[PDB]
C-alpha cells in the first residue's frame, strides 16, 4: 500500500542522494588535483541527472504524501508523513547546495543560476513544513515523534554547517 | 574533521525506518 510507497519512494531519494553525495566528493578530489575539466563536467553531469531524479521523487513523495494524509485525516499518520517530506526535502537541498558548489567551482553560471532558483524553492517548502509540523506536534501525544522531529532539526543545522565547510 | 555522521545516507534510511515504525 501507500505508506510501504512513501517508504519506498523515500529509499529512492535516499539512493539518488548518495549518488549526488559520491560524485560531489568525486568533484572535489578531482578539483584540488587539478583534474581535467571534461572529468569534473562528468561528476557535475552526474549530481545533475540524480538531483532531477531526486525533484521527480519528491513530486511522487508529495502527491503521495498527501492522498495518505487527508484520506485518514489522522494527526500521527500526517505528523509521521510530514517529517518524511522534511527530511526528503533537506536531502535535495543538500543535494542542491552541494552541485551549486561544484557548479561555482567549474564556472558553470547556468547551471547556478537554475540551482539557486531550486533551493529558494525547497528552503520555501521546508519552511511551510516547519510551519505544518509545529503545528501538529501540539496535536500528538507521540514523543517519539517529537524526537524524530528533534532529530531532523539537528540534522539541518549539522547540514548546513557542513555546507559551509564546503563553499 | 568534515564528515557529519548525520549526512550519512545510512542514518537517513535508519531514520526512515524509525520514522515509519514508529
Amino acid at each position: 500500500g501507500s505508506m510501504e510507497k512513501l517508504a519506498e519512494i523515500m529509499q529512492e531519494i535516499i539512493e539518488a542522494y548518495q549518488e549526488v553525495k559520491d560524485a560531489f566528493f568525486k568533484f572535489i578530489k578531482a578539483v584540488h588535483e587539478g583534474a581535467p575539466e571534461e572529468e569534473l563536467k562528468k561528476y557535475l553531469e552526474k549530481m545533475k541527472e540524480a538531483l532531477e531524479k531526486m525533484k521527480e521523487l519528491l513530486e511522487r513523495l508529495e502527491k503521495e504524501a498527501k492522498k495518505v494524509i487527508e484520506e485518514n485525516k489522522d494527526k500521527k499518520l500526517e505528523l509521521k508523513v510530514l517529517l518524511m517530506l522534511r527530511l526528503a526535502y533537506l536531502l535535495l537541498k543538500v543535494s542542491i547546495e552541494l552541485t551549486k558548489i561544484a557548479a561555482e567551482k567549474l564556472g558553470d553560471k547556468e547551471l547556478v543560476e537554475e540551482l539557486e532558483k531550486e533551493s529558494k524553492e525547497v528552503e520555501k517548502k521546508i519552511k511551510e513544513l516547519e510551519e505544518r509540523i509545529k503545528k501538529l506536534l501540539e496535536e500528538v501525544d507521540d514523543e517519539e515523534l517529537k524526537e524524530a522531529y528533534k532529530e531532523v532539526e539537528e540534522m539541518e543545522k549539522e547540514a548546513e554547517k557542513f555546507l559551509e565547510k564546503m563553499r | 574533521s568534515d564528515y557529519s555522521k548525520y549526512l550519512d545516507s545510512r542514518r537517513a534510511q535508519d531514520f526512515v525506518q524509525w520514522l515509519m515504525n514508529t
